[PDB]
């Protein structure tokens, strides 16, 4: 999930945008 | 501000800034 991809590891804009509506 | 470890309120703030008027969904337990 988002925590594993951005919190436990370094995030990226590509991944963040996957969570926008 | 996006390329780093973002947790809790820090992650929620990034999503707010990046997604803008589109909004977003935050699911810690995914």
């Amino acid at each position: 999930g988002i925590v594993e991809q951005c919190c436990t590891s370094i995030c990226s804009l590509y991944q963040l945008e996957n969570y926008c509506n | 501000f996006v390329n780093q470890h973002l947790c809790g309120s820090h992650l929620v703030e990034a999503l707010y800034l990046v997604c803008g008027e589109r909004g977003f969904f935050y699911t810690p337990k995914a």
